[PDB]
DNA sequence: AAAAAAAAAAAAAAAAA
DNA sequence: TTTTTTTTTTTTTTTTT
């Protein structure tokens, strides 16, 4: 049973993920693997978040795991739309200040944060390790050099 | 069947209140707001885990609200050569969260995670001497990191354990003697028991003499021993066709021991 | 309240200034000044942990630019056996890093990379006997590639673990003695303890003949049962309506031990 | 009660100056120096052991720094047939460190280590006699290895003891006797009684002759007795509401002997 | 601060010729030219890792050529349960090379390339002990197929883990051995330091019986601690305003050993 | 994504003298 | 009443595809 993070809605499905495992003291990986255990469907995923039979898995989870229901097939990119297939890029601005990725971030055409109106990043500068926060996590750091990203 | 239906309740189990029990329940009452490591040890077969199992009913969690309930005592007894994975898994489902596949260490976040938001002020680890010396280690952090008091229930040979290791024998040096029966106590514990655990069609008057010096003899002050020559003695009598215990009935049980 | 609102006080902790703990912040100076590695080793209940978290709030972390914060020293408590992968995760949480995903041969390459830039000149880490025999080499690697030494509290019990290893003893082998209390600075003590820790109502006059024999007996020496007999006595007194500890009341818990 | 509490002090036991006391520690202040070592021969109830305490305290441990105190003399006193690992750990824990678990190899070198640093001049053995015959070469070692002087305090029966190992009865050829008290030695040491140790509401006046013969035949010259028999009479005469002892009662003592 | 120069300086480390150090320079030169894999194995403390550092530098790098870098010695020291990976990946570091992501049979083979090209002519692999056993087939590999000799320097316990291996025993049978100071190479090596390590204002005179005595009680002939001694020695002398070291300091941080 | 397979440290046991 | 040793299962671990 796991206790749900404050929704926001225009939060990735990816990072509405992170934020449970943060919430209830374990690791994403952790907590995908964990929830296949738990589910025992067979077809789901570690990384890959968002599968057709998948969405059946997270109303189920959605109805039953939780203290209190949220939002999940509504954060879920069905086929989506301009989906990148490469790294998803992010705003370092947006993780710092909320700790949470948007869901546009995933998509092109998308190239500035309508917010901060700054180009967003796809490699951590000098280091030139791409950073993916959905592998690297919503707090910002590199993972290879452990320096916080910068715009 | 009446005769089928007594059966099925004699065979069964119950709490008599007894001074032993409410003498322990103030104490443990006082460790509790003190949040004081203490340790509680005694004889086998005496008052004890009744004693324990009543003091959670006495103080049962509250549940006035959305968030988990609070849980102010959790009671365990761990399994033979406990490990530290073990004690950490038998907690946590305790206070009913499922856990997940994982190793001790990401399992010592959990734990700590929901021994906090609960209160939890007291954990009571019977049979305390079945445990592996390494595990005493993770019970330390919880008494040290958490306002949480350990009780550490046992037998006499929970001492011989603990004065295996510096650190925890110094940590649990207050202890209560739980004891045995002995004298009018006794006497009046026939008297208790007869009056509420047997509900005999007619009366045996088990707290004569001519029958009080064979429960003496036959139970040595155990409330263990008092509970199944008793106990025993009324299925036996019953399947009889008898509306009480014979003196007889009470020499041919007491001879089996 | 007012009952409430003491008992809440009183079953908190707090750190009272002593002989034994300015004695042991001011060697610690020198051998981070030298930095020199060495060992500290004392009884239990003693107060060497207590000492050892003061030192850490004596010198606090400085922030004078945008960069990371320039933390002095670090404090750890490894959890029971320790492998190498948990003493570079404790390291690091520390100093306020996140942990990535990975194996030790690519976070003890983060925890060098954390471990400089901060100045780090000190490393404190207590009850070293629950540590792996592997881990001291990864110990003695930071001690000797970075300017830092390395304070290995513990127990009697940690001489046993050192001496298994030749170059890890002779790395270690200055040494601190925490010692216990005896004598005047026993009887000074209670009178601080009275004076500073307990704020009772009226004043129970402790230092007297009479009833610091009895404290003394109770106590043999060691801080931590002082605080556990007075802190108690104080609740339990409260909680009797009364304003000050009684003599029965010290003679009722010390008969707990 | 005053009655019960002049019982709860005398029933107490005191040290009083005697020549014989002051002898043994000049004689041994000179073996402390020399760092000669030399035997302790005497008759039962002579007051053997009581100097040797008065003289520890006479010389206590100094804790001027925060280093391990320097015990200038060592009293221990070996339990029946003590054995190698019996004498090493009771020398250990005198000095206040914790004996691991372990061979006598391997703590044999751990006393070795606490007797360096600790000044440890002298070491005084009661009770001689209760050593295992094999023990005597550990007492050898430490004698030789180290400059400590070892006093060997015993009986009349040690030196039957002493004279069956050549190189123990060598080492050991120096010797100190006790002796009892006769004459105005016993007169005075009456008189001392009286004054220091008896504290009655109404003098006794024990000098006196009637009475002293009687205190004479009773006591044979031995403190102890001399103790037991004033002691008891003290007790036993307040108990009947007398301020002062009674010849009646001295007379009622003695007849017990 | 000229206080604050001085304790920077007296902090940090330095290398001091001595008999030991040109005495393997010129055995491992003999091993060089002969390509001869050998041990080096001594006491800890007694320097030899430092001797190696010298060994090093004594022998720099040549690049006056069109091809990469000529490296003649390489020295690595192996991190704990060093595998097959990590002693490849260490090497190739070592020669300025950056490792691609692969498998130990994809860089394995990268090893191979840099180690030719580059003279490499000597590899001394410190801390022998702390690797895998599987991984000493490598090592066999890289002196059986380049004309490369191998060190393998470490201390007693190397011995005990290269006797459980025929083929890794029968190869490095040729062994030198590290030997402590004692007698007039321990006070030249006294008279060395105070000279060339110490700048002090006014001289110590540490040559002296009365603190060579001390020194000597001290250290034990390991030059790790006449460097502890002394190091810390000067800079709590200069802490005090004193120009030079005092025999009440040589002893005060003696005691502490 | 996952599992297996065991090397090795540890812990009574019972036998003599 | 002590001293090996000695044998074995249980285990946490560690990597490899
Ligand atoms: N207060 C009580 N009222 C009724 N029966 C009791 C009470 N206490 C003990 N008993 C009887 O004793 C039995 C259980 O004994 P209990 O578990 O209290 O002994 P114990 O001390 O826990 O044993 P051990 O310490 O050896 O585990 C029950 O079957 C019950 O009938
Ligand atoms: N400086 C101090 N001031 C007040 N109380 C102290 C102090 N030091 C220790 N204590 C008491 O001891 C307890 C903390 O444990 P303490 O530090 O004494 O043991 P320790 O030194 O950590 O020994 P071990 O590490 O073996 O447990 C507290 O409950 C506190 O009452
Ligand atoms: N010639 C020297 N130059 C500099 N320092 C020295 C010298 N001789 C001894 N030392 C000091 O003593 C120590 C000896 O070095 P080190 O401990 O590396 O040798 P080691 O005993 O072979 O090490 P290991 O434990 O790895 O075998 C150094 O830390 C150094 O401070
Ligand atoms: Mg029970
Ligand atoms: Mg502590
Ligand atoms: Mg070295």
């Amino acid at each position: 049973w796991l206790f749900l993070i404050k929704p926001y809605e225009g939060e990735s499905l990816s990072h509405f993920l992170g934020r449970f495992r943060r919430a209830n003291h374990l690791s994403a990986s952790g907590l995908g693997t964990l929830a296949g255990i738990g589910a025992i469907v067979a077809r789901w995923e570690r990384f890959h978040f968002n599968p057709r039979p998948s969405q059946q898995e997270l109303e189920a989870i959605a109805s039953v795991v939780e203290v209190d229901a949220q939002r999940l097939a509504q954060m879920l990119p069905p086929a989506g739309v301009g989906m990148q297939h490469e790294p998803i890029r992010l705003c370092g601005a947006c993780y710092a200040e909320s700790p949470c990725h948007r869901i546009e971030w995933q998509y092109k055409s998308v190239w500035k944060c309508d917010r901060h109106q700054l180009k967003i990043l796809a490699k951590c500068p000098n280091c030139q390790a791409p950073f993916k926060m959905p592998a690297l996590w919503e707090d910002g750091c590199c993972h290879r050099c452990r320096m916080p990203f910068a715009e | 069947e009446w005769l089928q239906a007594e059966i099925a309740r004699l065979k069964g189990k119950s709490i008599v209140p007894l001074q032993q029990v409410k003498t322990l329940h103030d104490w443990l009452d006082g460790k509790r707001k003190a949040r004081k490591s203490c340790r509680v040890v005694g004889e086998s077969r005496t008052g004890k885990t009744v004693a324990c199992d009543a003091y959670r009913y006495r103080h049962k969690p509250q549940q006035e609200a959305g968030r988990p309930p609070t849980v102010p005592v959790v009671y365990i007894r761990p399994h033979q050569k406990c490990g530290p994975k073990d004690l950490f898994k038998k907690i946590t489902e305790y206070l009913k969260y499922r856990v997940t596949k994982g190793t001790v260490s990401d399992f010592r976040d959990r734990t700590i995670e929901v021994l906090k938001g609960c209160g939890v002020e007291m954990l009571i680890i019977d049979e305390a001497d079945r445990l592996k010396p390494e595990t005493f280690a993770d019970v330390r952090d919880i008494a040290e990191d958490l306002g949480i008091a350990v009780v550490l229930v046992g037998t006499d040979r929970l001492d011989a354990v603990i004065k295996r290791d510096e650190q925890v024998l110094e940590r649990f040096r207050a202890h209560l003697r739980f004891g045995k029966l002995s004298g009018e106590d006794f006497k009046n514990t026939v008297e208790m028991w007869e009056q509420m655990v047997l509900k005999l069609p007619v009366s045996s008057n088990l707290k004569s003499k001519e029958m009080l010096r064979i429960l003496t003899s036959a139970t040595e002050g155990y409330i263990g021993r008092l509970d199944e020559i008793l106990r025993e003695a009324a299925i036996r009598s019953l399947s009889r066709g008898l509306k009480k215990i014979d003196k007889a009935v009470l020499q041919e049980v007491a001879k089996e021991y």
